[PDB]
């Protein structure tokens, strides 16, 4: 079902309009480990639309980058959020 | 990373060598939407279902996938005065003349 609203905080992935680095949604918040080419790695996080996030929130085991995202569905509960990569 | 988003374009009718025939208004901002469509996609960019499939393959093998695209997704009305008409004065609403909001499609 679809959230009439909720809060998430945001990183790298904020709309144009985000206040206090946060956005406003009706599906869920994410964060996300991803890797970099020396191995670097950043955090992002926002906020994902319903339509599509059953897709987005599962992991392609497939991906060309090593990543890890999480979603979850209460206000602001991306924020201190620490996905690890998957092991190696 | 510069992700998907509205950037400004300005119309200037004169620019466009159409100052012979249309009357009002000389320019409006039409804006344009330009950038990466990677992996997430987050809510502003309001995916279809295919536009998520595409790039998470996308990001699996981009030789074998391209990305999504930046585009429009939301627009407005510019109402124009012009002539045209052998000269018969004409007053016309033309929809999706300005990007309200950028998605990745």
């Amino acid at each position: 079902d679809t959230l009439p609203f909720l809060k998430c905080y945001c990183s790298g992935h904020c709309p144009d309009d985000a206040i206090n680095n946060t956005c406003i949604t009706n599906g869920h918040c994410f964060a996300i480990i991803e890797e970099d080419d020396q191995g670097e790695t950043t955090l992002a996080s926002g906020c994902m639309k319903y339509e599509g996030s059953d897709f987005q929130c599962k992991d392609s085991p497939k991906a060309q980058l090593r990543r890890t995202i999480e979603c979850c569905r209460t206000n602001l509960c991306n924020q201190y959020l620490q996905p690890t990569l998957p092991p190696v | 990373k510069a992700r998907c988003s509205r950037k400004a374009l300005h119309v200037n009718f004169k620019d466009m060598g159409w100052d012979d025939w249309i009357i009002a208004p000389l320019e409006y901002e039409a804006f344009h939407c330009e950038g990466l469509c990677e992996f997430p996609l987050a809510s502003h960019l309001e995916p279809t279902n295919h536009a998520v499939i595409q790039t998470l393959m996308n990001s699996m093998d981009p030789e074998s996938t391209p990305p999504t695209c930046c585009v429009p997704t939301r627009l407005s009305p510019i109402s124009i005065l012009f002539i045209d008409s052998a000269n018969n004065v004409v007053y016309k609403q033309y929809e999706d003349m300005v990007v309200e909001s950028c998605g990745c499609r």
